[PDB]
């Protein structure tokens, strides 16, 4: 079944854990079924993490340790939004969380429904203020303590939340459904047919006869797949996740190189300048021991190769220490296929000293 | 007066307190907003007392200079989302200004002065907030460096410009020296450390005469590692901070480095386990 | 018997002694090259005694494994030119072989055994040469690592293959741990080091409460940094050697690291000033 | 006035520092009067260093602080060659010292010229064994102590040595005399006339009208010097040392880049592989804090730019620590104009962590 990654964000004493305990419990009682929890509805499988800290989350997202498809903002109806609730939504915005579903906790303790109206309107305006659809956002009025207590009236609210997780958060696009992409590792010449490029199909499917573009480093080229093979056996097609060698039409051996990319025509572009969220490892994580400054020019490992680049640090920022999270505008010495969301590693003399994610392509 | 949702909103959008805390206070104040604000003061101290036992290891370090007097301060909260909060910033900044204005180095006095406000803030933020520590640095030329809200540094120098002082404050932030010059380390501690080193060398099987001569050599780096001028300038490791100063005819008179959470637990939580611990019966 | 240039040449050819030393020896022996050789033999000790005053901080470290028995040795000389010399290399290798063959771990006996040879070697080379130290390591699996002739290390392990033991030897050569595991550091050393780190925090103006809490933390690391299993593996700093071993179900039972000139204060010669001191004469 | 760099190589107790003192004292009174010493003859100025250690000399020679033009082997005739004399001469051979003059010291104590004869024979034979002109090597029979004692008979011998430094060692080739070469820095166009490459003329002269070659990184190219301009003044030629801007003929900007080099056609060829003598900075010298292993992939800075490279460490070597001298066979990712003796720096993320010298070009 489709896998979805969700996370809870909210005030420490607003019941994020309680709500999660309630979700797992009720779904199992109903359907029989980084430190995260996992739960299933008749339609999907969920991986649920918590986001107790802003820098921690950003770090984990960057290091791949966690990246949400949807977030559940938990606010207790008793208080309503907290001053830091905007800091919660703002992180959601900052890390591009696609959808935010709200679960008003402790609703069982609020007397006047007109007060519940107030809390919801405050949440809706806060959401809208950071560009989230406050008006369309699903706000479930629940009670995790009561649902957890088997109180059927409130258990239903948990099922209502899961229902929104199923309907509101779009089923993520499977890699096999995305436009073909193969990160080139080794290139071989042959004679008898042509040049073969090896790698692991990242996404999509490459088939004999289909046209592909060689993107990155050099000026883009177009060619036609003359045949796909794995372990020297000519296959029918190359699917996402498989390791293959793609045979190319009219492409010379030296016209392709490691780091370049194969892809469905018109679906990927090479870029040189971008904005990124970066995390620099600490000494204890195997990274740098000392801080770096303005003139640092490491290599950015994109998929299968390094590309040296210079950096631009935020205003006021003049030094980066091991263990720091930092936004930076990178300028590569040559283009490499990329788009917002593309992860990369930062290296020095061949060793990874950090990681990052392409946040906004500039040039 | 009748307590209506409209009235509760009036007090909430004026206080920032919980919806229900407003409702209860207004009802008992019988619609009197000003009285309800006063009621909440009383009940607020009790809410802050409740949160008072929670570990506040997060927060910010603030620094402000005023001529020949500088102040560095640490104000804690539970999460960074709150440390990044404007209200929290506003609180810490106000505590900082007052400390510079009145030259307040006794954290008890500072705490006493801001107790009411701290309780009000805690009552609307719902996290333990605490004015942890404060210190003053005095000197001829004063400089500071904030590495995010996390690390704050104050530096006193002589014959050093804003840029040099700033760079030194950047070095102190990174390299954490504890003495200014190698000669500042007392013969008592140098000797004590000598013994520690000697003991480790001896047990290593090394013959006495060799172990002693080896420890002897390690003592020189010991004092150079713990002192500002003996450490390698972060911006240029090929030179010590003392060389950088000499070539500038500058001198460092003092420095203070604070880092959020220093000396506090750093608990660590297990979400999954906590969820499971709650998944009891039904 | 008249001492011809050819006679002197003949003596030199078979003694390796200096041109004039040979000439003068023949003068005494009155042409009897045989007596000359014996006299010169007696003279070697005096020449060696003169050189004994000169600091020998260069040299080589040699390791040799024979089954479950290994020896590590340090033989010194004045310049690396001699450390490279065949005569020196041969002597060092011969001392090593004897050390392993006879299970000799006491330098006094080893020195005694080679005294006459050392003396003869020094008389030819004109540099102080000295068998400084020797040690053995026994274990199920023994491995060695030479970082040039500069550093040598012996590693004894269980359940570890040659490549693992070689990597741990390389790590020891680079990271100099003095204990195998953290729990090997006596509570005495820990306490002494606690006090030292405490005095440093205190003088820093840190509040006793914060100061102790901090030191308490810094100490938890102390044992790890001085211990093999607690140190990050040089070949991959993201894991400790402890993890590396567990991942291989291995255990290190002992190690020894020698580095040429450890404990010896090599002087930093200034040619320019030395020449200036000579330029006094005119 | 010509500048010759000389050095003394010999046994600790053979009087190298004494002879060097005798050289200054005698040259001063006669003609007019790593740490080093200096002295002058009526023809040249000398920078004199001492070679007390093999690895030590090699390190300085690599870091750009040595480059001996001639060496003085000081052997005291009282003893004659020592066993380590082979190592003294061998170092001279390894670093490739072009000339070696011998100074037989303490000759005043050798009561027989026949013995001085023997000592000489030995010295000349050792030199030949390492391919030095033993039988053509100037061997001065002097005494530093007596010379220093003002004994005019021996002072004469000191000047004899100075005479050989003047004669045996030829005047070092001048940069202006070397073929034209300019390490390219910035490349910009004026439109009004043509493309301009900026840089400091490394060697020789470039006159307007002269043809040149663009070597390195890309396939060599030829072009014509359509004007030579300097800062705030146009001239007809760029000479050694002069920081200029060379205007070319009909060569597009995207065809010339930093790192490439302008040179007299045929004088310099591009290479990818070479054998090099390398020195890694210690932590205290501002270099790496930890050692590196076989997979180290740093950048090699040649004149004006970094070129990533693959390293081949010696057999049996799998760890290089800060402060080490080491030979490495490098394979650059693209060609760079180089000759043996070409100095380079090794950097990580833009920071220099080591220095090197091209010992032998391979490809």
């Amino acid at each position: 079944k489709p896998h979805v990654n969700v996370g809870t964000i909210g005030h420490v004493d607003h019941g994020k854990t309680t709500l999660t305990a309630a979700i797992t419990t009720v779904l199992a009682k109903t359907y029989g079924g980084t430190s995260h929890v996992e739960y299933d509805t008749p339609t999907r499988h969920y991986a649920h993490v918590d986001c107790p800290g802003h820098a921690d989350y950003v770090k984990n997202m960057i290091t791949g340790a966690a990246q949400m498809d949807g977030a559940i903002l938990v606010v207790a109806a008793t208080d309503g939004p907290m001053p830091q609730t905007r800091e919660h939504i703002l992180l959601g915005r900052q890390v591009g969380v696609p959808y935010i579903i709200v679960f008003l906790n402790k609703c069982d303790m609020v007397d006047d429904e007109e007060l519940l109206e107030l809390v919801e309107m405050e949440v809706r305006e806060l959401l809208s203020q950071y560009d989230f659809p406050g008006d369309d956002t699903p706000i479930v009025r629940g009670s995790a303590l009561k649902a957890l207590e088997g109180d059927a009236e409130w258990e239903a609210k948990i099922l209502e939340l899961a229902g929104f997780l199923d309907s509101y958060i779009p089923e993520p696009e499977r890699a096999i459904d995305k436009p073909f992409l193969l990160p080139i590792e080794d290139v071989f010449s042959i004679s008898g047919r042509g040049t073969v490029v090896t790698g692991r199909v990242e996404r999509g499917i490459i088939k004999v006869g289909e046209e592909v573009e060689i993107v990155g480093i050099k000026e883009t080229q177009k060619s036609t797949c003359t045949g796909v093979e794995m372990f020297r056996k000519l296959l029918d097609e190359g699917r996402a996740g498989e390791n293959v060698g793609v045979l190319l039409r009219g492409i010379k051996r030296e016209e392709i190189e490691r780091g370049q990319v194969l892809a469905k025509p018109g679906t990927i572009k090479p870029h040189t300048k971008f904005e990124s969220e970066v995390y620099i490892l600490s000494k204890d994580e195997g990274g740098r021991h000392t801080p770096f400054f303005k003139g640092y020019r490491p290599q950015f490992y994109f998929r299968t190769t390094d590309v040296t680049g210079t950096i631009e640090l935020p205003e006021g920022v003049e030094m980066v220490m091991p263990g720091d999270n930092i936004k930076m505008v990178v300028t590569l010495i040559h283009p490499i296929a990329m788009d917002d969301g593309l992860r990369f590693a930062i290296r020095e003399g061949g060793r990874t000293v950090g990681a990052g994610v392409v946040a906004k392509v500039l040039s | 007066a009748e307590i209506t949702a409209s009235l509760v909103k009036e007090l909430r959008e004026r206080t920032g307190a919980g919806m229900m805390d407003c409702k209860k206070a207004l009802t008992e104040a019988n619609g009197d907003i000003e009285l309800a604000i006063e009621n909440m003061r009383k009940s607020g101290a009790i809410k802050a007392a409740k949160k008072a036992g929670n570990v506040a290891a997060d927060g910010v370090i603030k620094t402000k200079i005023d001529g020949n007097y500088g102040i560095i301060l640490e104000v804690n909260c539970q999460t960074d989302f709150v440390a990044k909060d404007a209200g929290f910033q506003a609180f810490a900044d106000k505590v900082l200004d007052a400390a510079v204005a009145g030259k307040i180095t006794d954290v008890e006095v500072l705490k006493a002065q801001f107790e009411e406000e701290r309780v009000a803030l805690v009552a609307k933020i719902g996290e333990n907030i605490n004015i942890r520590r404060v210190a003053a640095l005095e000197g001829d030329v004063l400089g500071s460096y904030q590495h995010g809200a996390r690390i704050g540094v104050l530096v006193a120098a002589k014959g050093a410009d804003e840029e040099l002082v700033k760079h030194i404050a950047m070095h102190v932030a990174a390299s954490k020296p504890e003495f200014i010059k190698p000669e500042d380390v007392s013969a008592e501690v140098v000797e004590k450390e000598y013994q520690v080193q000697l003991d480790i060398a001896m047990q290593s099987g090394k013959p006495k005469e060799i172990a002693e001569k080896m420890v002897e050599g390690r003592m020189k780096k010991f004092t150079g590692e713990v002192s500002l001028t003996g450490q390698p300038f972060v911006m240029e490791p090929s030179k010590t901070v003392g060389q950088l100063l000499k070539e500038h005819n500058a001198e460092v008179t003092g420095f203070i480095r604070f880092e959020v959470g220093e000396g506090i637990e750093k608990v660590e939580t297990d979400f999954a386990a906590e969820v499971a611990a709650m998944s009891k019966q039904s």
